[PDB]
């Protein structure tokens, strides 16, 4: 069932109870977890928090914890599968699901007693009616009904996508509880910006949600400040910004940010030998000295920093980059700490997807989660350093793939693969960073090629996972277009291709468009996908 | 004694809060408090004030002495005098730390308040340094430190007392 | 004695035991009264319901009071363990009606501690010693409290003609008057009756 | 821990056990029932509940009667301070914030 | 509007009362309205974009009410947010006739009222159904509501020599419609203007003039107006003055905000509500006679609300009436003792006339003590007369 009011029939229920949080390892999940943590700590709710990153891990943790806890909250996981089938719970347990994944599984939708969904009912949802999904001429009519059922269920389950941010949902709950702090609002903003950075949502939906959060920012600012008398410099001040699309440009030199932003790198073809000259054309059009552009931004001359955004916008317009400016937010506190929401997103993501072989992925999750609090600001800066390394490695990998021409058409989709032992393949072994790399690589490819048909294709990308088990991760990306809905069918396509091939596919990740394959299975699996997409 | 323990004693000081909740009078062992009426000021110990502010259950009001004009006058008087002047509170440094770190949003001009309190702290610790040096140089038998606060004494007193124990035994080792 | 003043006297004893070099005279009435107050309040909150703000506030005050009591008793036990032969000899020498430096529980602990330490030293080395040297008196081995230690104080009852003794030269001695609310830095041996009688607070 | 216990003499362990028994007897005798555990409350109390993180992969830990928490590594709980103080001092748990 | 601060400000209070605060501001960042509640259990803080430029507001436990002046293209509009409703359509909007202009609004239990530029008062249900309509006797100055009561003040004429010519109209919108006051002249200090109106939390109409004199409707004295506090005497220095936001009779509290050199407080840094005690303006008030009698009259005029609630069927705790009678009777027993020792036995009879005969028996025994024979006899005669009436 959908929860109609989070306050009464979710929060006031669990407020009297011991709770278990399962949280996915993504930045939106981390922000929603932080908001809910702060609420529970205000109300002395005895919660336990468990990270998870796949179905096997969630099943293991639930089997470990099922006896002691009756109330469970799943953040950014569980909505798009039958939780009762997967977990096999006792009937007295209750699962709250604040998950952005769409479409919601019909069993979770119509299970009234046990599965409760912390999902907005005014999100883009098209759930089929109950009578269409659940129960001689009567036999013929029944078989016709079953044919209708399979057709409508395939139409419902074909495309997966993402709804409103879980962090935004939790901040809505905090606002209804009248316990919303400025830091909670910042976590909500970072949660939305995670979806925008990873291209999980459309630009229109992102603009709408930014319009929602603008009102909350204005309310929080005018809560205790006006234009006549102001707060201490120590206090956090969140400001709406119509800022630049360039990544981490306030902590870098502008040259590095123009080099490693996927947008500008794809436009100017900076992987190519000619791309640096095109970048120099752009910089000379702006009139910025190269010794200033290659200097760190905080050390750049303030005469140049005065109107840099207008300069970059108006040069980008005539160079063909039509949407260089983006609606976003920034947070200021103290004298010297200034971050964009995209900066916090990249830092936390790099901490979580860090390639270091220390401890465990749960350890990297813990470092990422700690970095979202201002008492652990050093972790945030360290995450920014890791983001520098990650973005440089991303551009190196894209340059390698395009120069050696690993990205190759195979009919209805482009195909690419990373070989073992190549530079910085370890950084993209993990599925989430691989999905991000595939998106950036597809943007670079469609900006590079002259073939108008190839600009319309989706991308399938693979990389090694475990040589000892002989497995590869595989991800599927929809076509990269300006007006895409960011819906993709590769979940069901992978499932149906694997079933039609009897392939050894482990479906452990929460996105259905991310899978693990036994490596030798890839040839017949790819052939099946080619025959399927046709 | 640790600085956390001096803060623990400082947390007993009374401050005024404006609750956003309703609660009748509560009979604590150290003294009854309340009733807590929404939107009306009520005086509570500082630990409860900080706890309720952390739990988003009240707005803290600054003490009467957390005022930029009064604090500037106190700072100038402290710098002008040679002896330690009477401070507005016996735990002013700890009050400043707790109230400004937890409720800078409620307290206006918290930067000025913090800087003036730091000025007074620097001046009075300098005076205490001078007093310790004069004690050891002149071989005094006792000193008078009327207006020092407990945190100020605790910051430097362990070293000073140990040094004076050593000095006393050195100057008395010819007792027969 | 109202409970607020009971907690105030507890905190006074806590500070005085922190800063006094010796083990001060016991306060069994304070310990027992605070213990029964904590038991009574815990019972009342056990009767009360959960998810209640006043219950949490009472619990916080209980935590503070129990911290003060635990720290005070820990400091007294530190002094007992540090000066066990001397406090035991003082209890042996104590005249009738003079207040004891030890509670009955503390006295039992001190006797057990001294017996354990003596038996340890005996078994480990002091039975292996030569026959004449097998006995050593811990009354001589363990050092005494240093009553000449300098202490900060703040006076609560006015005093006059307190003798300040700088050093062994008697003719350098002088006298002072401790005015109400004043704070002083002075040797503990010159103010031991004052702190014992509560005229001064060590800080 | 055994790595430290290996450094002690047998008579030192005898003395330590006698001291522990004497200390527990003294702690019990401080009140009518259950005594007072003065080994707890080593620092002044700041908050009634704290958030703790499991450093060691560890067994089930009873919170109160039928309620208990599994101390698996990197799991994070919000629990009473007085229940978590001993495990923090032993290094099983990490107090955060 | 009571608890508002002037419209020319960039960032101002639209209403401050016992319920909460509404603030509005207009700046380059946004034009908006912030609603917040003293008890957060009532409702969460709410935020509205002020596109229609609402200027008058009122707040209740049941709903938020907003109104704007008419512009050329758009009429004056009445807007409401009935947040306490069970239905999801908690918002409703009404648009007035062309070139009719709202000039005041107020809320009550289940209804809303609006006074417009046609000298017209319009009643609405809190869900936005139009109830009855009638014409005001003059241009309004402000309105207030509490339960079934609707309190209106208007200009009954033109004042001269500093004074303002104000009339008061007090409707009851209950099971039978009434007018407790139907255009009576409203008292004021000389050269003053009306600063604040409203009700006590216990539902008695009250108001304050620009000289800081607080007046309350004395229902035990034929619905006249009794002063109950002079806020000027309570001030740190007489140039400054207090800005009232609420009144309570039990406990006796006057809720107000002190203002440093201003008629009203600044919007930031956020003010703190001060409590002031009520004080009847009696003579020789420092004497024991003055102390006792002023406390007696203060007690009874405040406890008139118990009679109003019981008469109109609203529930109340009988312990309040027990406490009121006990306090009044023990006080007047002490006053009787003082008058007895002063040997003014006719004054004793006058004092004891206010008492129950059971309590007068204690004064009879007190007069028997020390053999005040005439006083005892006349208190006995008073008790006999009271019993004869009873």
């Amino acid at each position: 069932m959908f929860v109609s009011d989070f306050r009464k029939e979710f929060y006031e229920v669990v407020q009297s109870q011991r709770v278990l949080l399962f949280v996915a390892s993504d930045v939106d999940a981390l922000c929603a977890c932080k908001i809910l943590q702060a609420l529970f700590q205000c109300d002395h709710v005895q919660y336990t928090l468990v990270p998870v990153s796949g179905w096997q891990e969630l099943e293991t943790a639930f089997l470990e914890h099922k006896e002691q806890f009756h109330y469970f909250i799943l953040i950014n996981c569980g909505a798009n599968v039958d939780l009762l089938d997967i977990l096999q719970p006792d009937e007295d347990t209750i699962f709250f699901v604040c998950d952005t994944h769409r479409p919601v599984n019909v069993v979770n939708v119509y299970n009234d007693t046990q599965i409760k969904l912390l999902i907005k009912q005014d999100d883009d949802l098209e759930v089929p009616a109950y009578e269409d999904i659940f129960r001689t001429m009567r036999r013929r009519q029944r078989r016709e009904w079953e044919a209708r059922r399979r057709d409508i269920l395939f139409d419902y389950e074909q495309y997966e996508y993402h709804g409103t941010s879980s962090a935004m949902v939790m901040f809505e709950l905090a606002w209804m509880l009248s316990k919303d702090l400025n830091d909670m609002l910042w976590w909500a903003i970072v949660g939305l910006t995670d979806q925008w950075v990873q291209d999980k949502i459309t630009q229109m939906k992102y603009v709408t949600d930014v319009g929602v959060l603008q009102r909350h920012v204005s309310r929080h600012n005018h809560r205790n400040e006006d234009e006549e008398n102001t707060l201490s410099v120590d206090c956090t001040r969140i400001s709406f910004e119509y800022d630049l699309r360039l990544v981490l440009y306030q902590h870098w030199s502008l040259h590095d940010s123009l080099c490693n932003t996927s947008y500008t790198a794809a436009r100017f073809k900076l992987w190519s030998v000619h791309g640096q000259k095109r970048l120099q054309e752009f910089l000379a059009d702006m009139g910025l000295p190269l010794k200033q552009v290659k200097q760190k931004f905080q050390a750049m001359d303030i005469s140049l920093k005065e109107n840099l955004r207008e300069m970059i916008e108006e040069s980008a317009n005539k160079f063909g980059m039509k949407d260089m400016r983006v609606q976003t937010f920034s947070i200021h506190f103290g004298f010297k700490h200034k971050f964009l929401a995209s900066d916090v997103v990249f830092a936390t993501m790099s901490l979580m997807e860090s390639p270091e072989k220390d401890g465990s992925g749960t350890d990297h999750f813990i470092q990422a989660l700690d970095s979202l609090s201002r008492s652990n600001l050093d972790k945030l800066y360290h995450g920014l350093e890791l983001a520098k390394k990650q973005l440089r490695a991303t551009q190196q990998t894209i340059a390698s793939c395009l120069c050696t021409n690993l990205v190759i058409s195979q009919g209805p989709f482009l195909y690419c693969s990373l070989m073992e032992g190549t530079p910085d393949v370890m950084l993209f072994s993990r599925p989430a960073s691989l999905s991000l790399l595939s998106k950036h690589l597809l943007k670079s490819f469609v900006c590079s090629t002259k073939n108008r048909r190839c600009k319309l294709l989706p991308l399938v990308m693979a990389a090694p996972l475990s040589m000892e088990h002989g497995t590869v991760t595989v991800v599927g990306i929809p076509p990269e277009t300006d007006s895409s809905d960011r819906k993709n069918f590769f979940g069901r396509a992978f499932e149906k291709a694997a079933e039609s091939t009897s392939s050894r596919m482990l479906h452990n990740h929460f996105d259905l468009s991310v899978i693990e394959l036994k490596a030798e299975d890839r040839s017949k699996f790819l052939d099946a996908l080619i025959s399927l997409l046709s | 004694m640790d600085a956390a323990e001096v803060e623990f004693l400082a947390e007993k000081e009374l401050v005024t809060i404006i609750p956003n909740f309703s609660l009748d009078k509560i009979y604590l062992i150290g003294g009854d408090l309340g009733p807590f009426n929404p939107g009306l000021p009520v005086e509570v110990p500082l630990w409860l004030a900080i706890n309720l502010k952390q739990r988003q259950k009240c707005r803290l009001l600054p003490p009467e002495w957390m005022d930029v004009e009064k604090l500037e006058k106190m700072r100038d008087h402290e710098r002008k005098e040679e002896t330690f002047t009477p401070m507005p509170s016996p735990y002013y440094m700890e009050l400043t730390k707790l109230l400004l770190n937890h409720a800078s949003d409620n307290i206006p001009k918290a930067d000025e308040i913090r800087t003036l309190v730091k000025d007074m702290w620097d001046t009075r610790i300098a005076k205490l340094r001078v007093s310790a040096d004069s004690f050891v140089r002149q071989q005094e038998a006792h000193a008078k430190l009327d207006n020092l606060t407990l945190m100020e004494i605790n910051t430097s007193g362990t070293f000073l007392t140990q040094a004076l124990n050593h000095m006393y035994k050195l100057r008395t080792n010819l007792q027969p | 004695l109202t409970p607020a003043e009971l907690i105030e006297r507890l905190e006074q004893a806590w500070m005085n035991e922190k800063f006094a070099p010796e083990l001060l005279e016991s306060k069994p009435e304070i310990v027992e009264c605070v213990m029964e107050q904590l038991e009574h309040m815990e019972e009342n909150l056990r009767r009360a319901k959960r998810e209640d703000l006043k219950v949490s506030i009472h619990q916080m005050e209980m935590e503070r009071i129990r911290y003060v009591l635990s720290s005070y008793l820990r400091c007294r036990l530190m002094k007992i363990e540090k000066f066990f032969p001397h406090v035991l000899e003082k209890e042996k020498t104590r005249p009738e009606g003079e207040p004891s430096s030890l509670s009955p529980e503390e006295l039992a602990f001190a006797r057990e501690f001294m017996a354990n330490t003596e038996s340890y030293l005996k078994n480990v080395a002091l039975k292996h010693m030569p026959p004449n040297l097998q006995k050593v008196d811990l009354f001589r081995a363990v050092p005494k409290p240093d009553l000449d230690s300098y202490v900060f104080l703040r006076v609560r009852e006015r005093q006059e003609n307190i003798l300040v003794e700088p050093d062994t030269d008697e003719q350098r001695d002088y006298v002072i008057d401790l005015e109400k609310g004043s704070q002083h830095l002075i040797r503990y041996k010159t103010i031991a009756p004052l702190v014992a009688s509560g005229a001064v607070q060590l800080i | 821990p055994n790595a430290l216990r290996f450094h002690m003499a047998a008579e030192e362990m005898e003395w330590f056990n006698n001291y522990k028994r004497s200390l527990a007897t003294y702690m019990r005798s401080l009140g009518g029932d259950e005594g007072l555990d003065i080994t707890q409350d080593m620092k002044p109390p700041k908050s009634l509940y704290i958030e703790v993180r499991c450093l060691k992969d560890y067994g089930e830990f009873e919170v109160d009667d039928g309620t208990s928490v599994l101390l698996k590594k990197n799991s994070q709980h919000f629990l009473p301070r007085w229940k978590c103080e001993q495990l923090i001092r032993q290094g099983v748990l990490e107090h955060i914030l | 509007q009571s608890g508002s601060t002037p419209l020319h400000l960039t960032h101002r209070f639209m209403v401050w009362n016992s319920i909460g605060i509404i603030r509005c501001y207009n700046d380059e960042q946004d034009n908006a309205i912030d609603v917040e509640f003293h008890d957060t259990s009532i409702h969460h803080a709410t935020h509205l974009s002020n596109t229609l430029n609402y200027t008058i507001a009122d707040l209740s436990h049941e709903a938020i009410l907003l109104a704007c002046e008419s512009t050329d293209e758009l009429a004056s509009k009445l807007h409401c947010l009935h947040f306490s409703s069970w239905d999801s359509s908690k918002e409703w909007i009404i648009d007035l006739p062309q070139n009719e202009d709202i000039e005041a609004i107020c809320l009550g239990q289940g209804w809303a009222a609006a006074a417009t530029s046609a000298l017209l008062l319009r009643l609405f249900t809190i869900g936005g159904v139009q109830k009855e309509v009638f014409s005001l006797a003059g241009p309004v100055v402000s309105m207030a509501g509490h339960g079934e009561q609707l309190f209106i003040v208007y200009h009954r004429g033109t004042g001269f020599d500093g004074d303002q010519c104000l009339g008061v109209q007090l409707l009851e919108l209950g099971k039978k419609k009434k007018q407790i006051l139907h255009g009576d002249p409203l008292p004021l200090t000389r050269k003053s203007y009306l600063a604040w109106i409203g009700f006590s939390a216990e539902g008695t109409p009250c108001y304050v003039d620009s000289e800081g004199i607080v007046r309350m409707l004395n229902r035990g004295l034929g619905n006249t107006w009794t002063p109950i506090c002079n806020t000027r005497e309570h001030c740190k220095g007489k140039s400054d003055h207090y800005w009232v936001v609420g009144i309570h009779e039990n406990p006796q509290q006057l809720r107000c905000i002190p203002c440093k050199g201003s008629r009203f407080p600044p919007t930031l840094p956020r003010p703190a509500v001060a409590i002031l005690s009520f004080k009847l303006p009696y003579c020789q008030i420092a004497t024991e006679k003055g102390q006792m009698e002023e406390q007696f009259w203060r007690s009874v005029i405040f406890h008139n609300h118990l009679d109003y609630l019981a008469k109109n069927g609203y529930e109340y705790e009988e312990s309040t009436k027990n406490q009121a009678t006990k306090e009044q009777q023990e006080l007047l027993m002490k006053m009787l003792a003082l008058s007895c020792k002063l040997e003014r036995e006719f004054r004793c009879v006058e004092l004891a006339d206010l008492m129950t005969q059971n309590a007068v028996n204690l004064a009879i025994k007190y007069a028997s003590r020390s053999r005040k024979l005439i006083l005892a006899q006349k208190l006995s005669e008073l008790a006999v007369e009271k019993a004869a009436e009873l």
